[PDB]
């Protein structure tokens, strides 16, 4: 249930949804984006696999 | 403007499309995006969700 | 879409959505607000800025 739970968050992005950035922006802006959220879900997955 | 905050009335000139169900099929309300198989619902919404 | 360059306005920059992204999404109560400014002025109308 807390790995599940952590899909919740912003991760410092603007939305935690990932085809409201795809929907709502171009590739050149939402690198970053898209970037820092997929720093944060594989940070996670790796404390669950410990 | 602001995003996902009411049921949205103002936005561009898309044309809407056939309703299909019960297969997998992409969908679009209202820029919500995705995927999925849809279904007739056995829940009850208020009148203002 | 049209608007973008119907009249080729001098300035039009977006924050938070891409130009070409807006004839898709759909917003809830759109406002909108105008003045008259120097030309000085404008580079300093954008948010963040002081």
């Amino acid at each position: 249930n807390t790995l599940v739970k952590q899909l919740s968050s912003n991760f410092g992005a603007i939305s935690s949804v990932l085809n409201d950035i795809l929907s709502r922006l171009d590739p050149p802006e939402a690198e970053v984006q898209i970037d820092r959220l997929i720093t944060g879900r594989l940070q996670s997955l790796q404390t669950y696999v410990t | 403007f602001e995003l996902l905050h009411a049921p949205a009335t103002v936005c561009g000139p898309k044309k809407s499309t056939n309703l299909v169900k019960n297969k997998c099929v992409n969908f679009n309300f209202n820029g919500l995006t995705g995927t999925g198989v849809l279904t007739e619902s056995n829940k009850k919404f208020l009148p203002f969700q | 879409s049209v608007l973008y360059n119907s009249a080729s306005f001098s300035t039009f920059k977006c924050y938070g959505v891409s130009p070409t992204k807006l004839n898709d999404l759909c917003f809830t109560n759109v406002y909108a607000d105008s003045f008259v400014i120097r030309g000085d002025e404008v580079r300093q109308i954008a948010p963040g800025q002081t």
